[PDB]
RNA sequence: GGUGAAAUUCUUGGAUUUAUUGAAGACUAACUACUGCGAAAGCAUUUGCCAAGGACGUUUUCAUUAAUCAAGAACGAAAGUUAGGGGAUCGAAGAUGAUCAGAUACCGUCGUAGUCUUAACCAUAAACUAUGCCGACUAGGGAUCGGGUGGUGUUUUUUUAAUGACCCACUCGGCACCUUACGAGAAAUCAAAGUCUUUGGGUUCUGGGGGGAGUAUGGUCGCAAGGCUGAAACUUAAAGGAAUUG
């Protein structure tokens, strides 16, 4: 039987969605259920700003969309996978 | 305040990228750090060895001479996993550090409107 | 569009289609406007602009050809030229055209 | 008769005698009866008339194009053929185009070309059927139809006459330095095989 | 050994007037040997120099700008404009979930007989008395505004030539006459043009060229 | 009543040179048979002989065209990037 | 064996059978 | 260079890197969501043209004109087939480098077809909500999409409106989600999968233990690959489903 409502993710009314490629082993996956999380990390910290001109006038930062594949996200990144009713919580967290 | 140049930083998987150049990006200074003082070709990545060839490339640097640059780093991109690698920050980590200012700091890795499928196919790498 | 406001004068006045019969009604002066389709040959073109510019008779030309300009009119055959007499409800002759 | 292609008689008047001149040229596709042709450097980019290789922009199409300045033209005659411009050197006043081969040259800019393809395209398209529509073919370009096979001819009449079976009995390629009556086959062949995959040049 | 180090020596740069401050620094090319040397084949570069440090403080910190090497002779390689760009930081900044993007171009050409392909980024701003945490408008606003600001972009480009066109986009405030027509549409907030790319110009005109220098 | 299922105008060739053969001549048979739309006239008067000559019934018009059919693929992707290119040298 | 798989199995299975017989036809 | 690590590989041909710059074909990122549209397949840059559609609104028109449907027909992902063009990418085949006892693979490399487009086929997908269509009734809840109504609601200030966007209440029709269970179910779970042994609103379709087997045979469609239709002899006491404990 199933073991989500969704049996998938968020994707109830269009039949289909073109889908995206996993950044880790570059398989294909609906954009609809390959999960995303978007990195933000800055170029980092003590040196960089004395010896230089400029006294800390940016701070600028990586910004990217990552989806994953499922599995690759489970492997590594955030699934944890949960219990029978403890997954139906969709807190981010 | 002094005179500049450019960074054209580049950092990948099993490798790192690091050289100096004019701004106007015609002639180039100094540019060889992948897997010059390290060689196992597993830690061409390697931030020990990025930084033990980063500081051959401020050596350089300034043995002709620049009291600065501002970055140009970027990761390999194209359709190949968007992302900095390892041995590309601890490299100017030891190079801002080796007595050399910095300044405007941007990426420049490249990325398309969704297109130029990449390898692996619809399964992708299997393992 | 311009060619449903020559649908109207169809159903509401006089006009004449065929070289012929609107260039009698050309060096007559009852003609206030002609319609001429694009692939009507040049040399009958000219023809008509002179009887036209005689009769101080304005022009237009119609983008599309002959078999264009007479399906326009709810003819089912070729109409190289068309020529109005009266416009009958048509703000033809006094539209930018 | 004996071309695929199909000429225009264009008359053009004399500029120095009170008479006219028939010139005899290709028909370009689109070209049409009592058309009006454009020839000349200062001329306008209209499908039908002759400019030199300078006047056009790149991209242009040309055909019955030069290979040197006032030779009367010389390439992309054959029925659906034309070349290309791909390039023009101001200094040295060159002009590259690509050729139907697919070979690029560059000649003088001012080699002239007709703007447009050659009329009388996908003739190859149709097969032939049957040995009388190719007798009738050849009828009227030259007694080059039928062909024997080398291989059927006895040892006096060819490299590859004789034996008991039918076979060439040696390699079928051939070199450059051959002499005359040694080069039957696949001369300076620098491959052989059936041609796999894509192709298209640089 | 070869040494580089004994090699040819630097050469400079300075913006035209155009601006406020304009030494932009040095370079090297080769030395003027005589065959083939650095009179014929230098003036084909251009540098990455943003506006911050081209005029004032950071409320100016984002544009980046190119600089097309026009001319040179002695103490020369005085650089003209090439284009321009946003910066990543910012631009990966300003594109939040939870709201539409709307980007516009278009080619129109200076008395300046040079032609361009500008480019306009504009979002959607939440009302500060709203609940909707989307704050989403509906299409026919998408469509009527990229009208208003190809309407408003195709005529400053045109009424003018390329070195005033730069005087009017540093101002900024091209930002928000597209404002004035979107004020009546919807909120809007986060406007700028964000890039400048080019295909040619007429023939040098050196003397055209020196009019930027006192 | 339908004459031939599939043969059409090819059935003159009986049985003999394979379905293949005849299916692709069948195809350009068509094409330069039937009759045309004149361009300058209006009608569909303009037949084919000695392929790469069309001509009007009416109005003695001649063209240059494809082997086979009046204009071919190519020469009308011609006109159109004849027609930008000329467009780009008046303006 | 997988379901596809068998299908692959029995489709080479017919085009031979009806190869074989098509001898006769 | 590539990986867990290596190797096949590319480098006097200045590779990898930089700069300016041009070509070709493909794709539309980020914005992207429990958000929209379409009969389904499916559909994401701009603009112009072409016809088309639901919901709303309506004291407009017609007046039973309708529901569902064997036969029959339109469309129908991907791959695949015919004729051109295209052929940048990735990439069945095939060839290789490695690993393995073996390794026709998984990892690496080259790369044919293909991938794209036109004209014509082919008509199958876990083409899925594994859940026929029309109608009625039964229950609470806050979101959101579109239309609408209501207003001495906020904001734009121009000088306040008009407007635009926003707030709030209500009402039609959407895509969902949430809580309950009266009730249903073998259970998982279900506002239908409910209003059934207190068994009947209308109508279409399929199934009748498991294999045999979607096999054989005939008919028919297709260029072919194959599609639709579709048995039996014989064999077998289980095969299955949901849930519990291990
Ligand atoms: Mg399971
Ligand atoms: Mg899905
Ligand atoms: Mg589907
Ligand atoms: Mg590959
Ligand atoms: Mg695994
Ligand atoms: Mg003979
Ligand atoms: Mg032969
Ligand atoms: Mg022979
Ligand atoms: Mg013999
Ligand atoms: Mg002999
Ligand atoms: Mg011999
Ligand atoms: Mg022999
Ligand atoms: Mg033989
Ligand atoms: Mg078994
Ligand atoms: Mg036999
Ligand atoms: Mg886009
Ligand atoms: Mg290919
Ligand atoms: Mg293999
Ligand atoms: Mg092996
Ligand atoms: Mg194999
Ligand atoms: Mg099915
Ligand atoms: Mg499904
Ligand atoms: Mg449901
Ligand atoms: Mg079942
Ligand atoms: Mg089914
Ligand atoms: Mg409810
Ligand atoms: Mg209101
Ligand atoms: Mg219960
Ligand atoms: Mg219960
Ligand atoms: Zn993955
Ligand atoms: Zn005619």
């Amino acid at each position: 039987p199933k073991k989500r409502a969704s049996n998938g993710r968020n994707k109830k009314g269009r039949g289909h969605v073109k889908p995206v490629r996993c950044v880790n082993c570059s398989k294909s996956i609906p954009k609809d259920k390959a999960i995303k999380r978007m990195a933000i990390r800055n170029i980092v910290v003590r040196d960089l700003s004395e010896a230089s001109v400029y006294p800390e006038y940016a701070l600028p930062k990586t910004y990217n969309k990552l989806h994953y594949c499922v599995s690759c996200a489970i492997h590594a990144r955030i699934v944890r996978v949960r219990s029978r009713e403890d997954r139906k919580n969709r807190a981010p967290p | 305040s002094q005179v500049f140049g450019v960074a054209r930083i580049y950092a990948s998987f099993n490798d790192t990228f690091v050289h100096v150049t004019d701004l106007s990006g015609k002639e180039t200074i100094a540019r060889v750090t992948g897997g010059m003082k390290v060689k196992a070709d597993r830690d061409e990545s390697s931030p020990y060895a990025a930084m033990l060839a980063a500081q051959d490339v401020a050596a350089k640097c300034k043995e002709v001479g620049i009291t600065a640059v501002h970055v140009k780093i970027r990761a390999t991109g194209g359709t190949r996993t968007k992302t900095p690698g390892p041995g590309g920050q601890a490299a100017l980590r030891a190079l801002a550090r080796s007595g050399l200012r910095i300044g405007r700091i941007e990426d420049v890795t490249p990325v398309p409107s969704d297109s130029t499928r990449k390898k692996g196919g619809r399964r992708g790498r299997r393992l | 569009s311009i060619n449903q406001k020559l649908a109207l004068v169809i159903k509401s006045g006089k006009y004449t289609l065929g070289y012929k019969s609107t260039v009698k009604s050309l060096r007559q002066g009852k003609s206030k406007l002609i319609i001429i389709a694009a692939n009507t040959p040049v040399l009958r073109k000219s023809e008509l602009e002179y009887y036209a510019m005689l009769s101080k008779t304005k022009v237009y030309y119609f983008q599309g050809g002959n078999n264009e300009l007479g399906t326009a009119v709810g003819k089912l055959f070729r109409v190289g030229v068309v020529s109005i007499l009266e416009a009958g409800d048509s703000d033809i002759l006094t539209t930018l055209a | 008769s004996g071309r695929g292609a199909p000429l225009a008689k264009v008359v053009f008047r004399d500029p120095y005698k009170y008479r006219l001149r028939e010139e005899i040229f290709i028909a370009n596709e689109g070209v049409h009866t009592g058309q009006f042709i454009y020839a000349g450097k200062k001329a306008s980019l209209n499908v039908g008339n002759v400019l030199p290789l300078g006047s056009v922009p790149e991209g242009t199409i040309v055909s019955n194009v030069e290979e040197k300045p006032g030779d009367r033209g010389a390439l992309a005659r054959a029925s659906g053929n034309y070349v290309i411009i791909i390039g023009h050197n101001p200094d040295e006043n060159k002009t590259r185009v690509r050729l139907p081969s697919g070979a690029k040259k560059v000649i003088s800019s001012d080699a002239r070309g007709v703007i447009g393809v050659i009329a009388g395209g996908g003739r190859v398209d149709k097969p032939l059927l049957k040995a009388g529509r190719a007798f009738h073919k050849y009828r009227l370009k030259r007694n080059s139809w039928p062909k024997t096979r080398g291989v059927a001819m006895n040892p006096v009449d060819h490299p590859h006459g004789g034996g008991n079976h039918q076979h060439i009995g040696k390699a079928s390629t051939i070199s450059r330095g051959a002499v005359s009556g040694q080069k039957a086959g696949l001369i300076a062949a620098r491959r052989t095989g059936l041609l796999r995959g894509s192709q298209k040049t640089q | 050994v070869v040494d580089p180090f004994t090699r040819k020596e630097w050469f400079d740069i300075k913006a035209p007037s155009t601006f406020e401050n304009r030494n932009v620094g040095k370079t090297l090319v080769n030395k003027s040997t005589g065959l083939k040397s650095a009179s014929d084949a230098l003036k084909g570069r251009v540098v990455e120099v943003c506006l911050a440090d081209l005029q004032g403080s950071e409320d100016h910190s984002f544009r980046k700008i190119k600089l097309r090497v026009d001319e040179v002779q002695g103490k020369n390689l005085l650089t003209n404009f090439h284009g321009m760009d946003f910066t990543t930081d910012k631009l990966r900044s300003m594109v939040r979930k939870w709201q539409t993007l709307i980007e516009a171009n278009v080619t129109v050409k200076t008395s300046d007989d040079y032609v361009l392909r500008i480019f306009a980024i504009a979002f959607t701003r939440k009302q500060a008395n709203q609940v909707k945490r989307h704050s989403y408008a509906q299409s026919s606003h998408i469509r009527a505004i990229r009208k208003v600001i190809s309407e408003i972009l195709t005529k400053e480009v045109q009424g003018s030539t390329l070195a005033q066109l730069t005087s009017k986009l540093i101002p900024e405030v091209i930002n928000k006459e597209i404002e004035n027509a979107t004020k009546d549409i919807f909120p809007l907030q986060n406007i700028h043009v964000r890039k400048v790319k080019l295909l040619k110009q007429p023939k040098f005109d050196v003397g055209a060229l020196m009019a930027l220098h006192g | 009543a339908k004459r031939t299922k599939k043969v059409g105008i090819t059935g003159k060739y009986g049985v003999r040179y394979g379905s293949s053969l005849r299916r692709q001549v069948k195809k350009l048979e068509i094409q330069q048979h039937a009759r045309y739309d004149c361009s300058f006239c209006g009608k569909k008067t303009v037949k084919r002989g000695a392929a790469g000559i069309w001509t009007c019934s009416c109005c003695k018009k001649t063209v240059a065209g494809g082997a086979y059919t009046v204009s071919t693929a190519a020469a009308a992707t011609v006109r159109s990037t004849i027609r930008r290119l000329r467009e780009m040298v008046e303006a | 064996m997988r379901a596809k798989w068998r299908k692959k199995r029995t489709r080479r299975l017919k085009r031979k059978r009806r190869k074989v017989r098509a001898r006769s036809k």
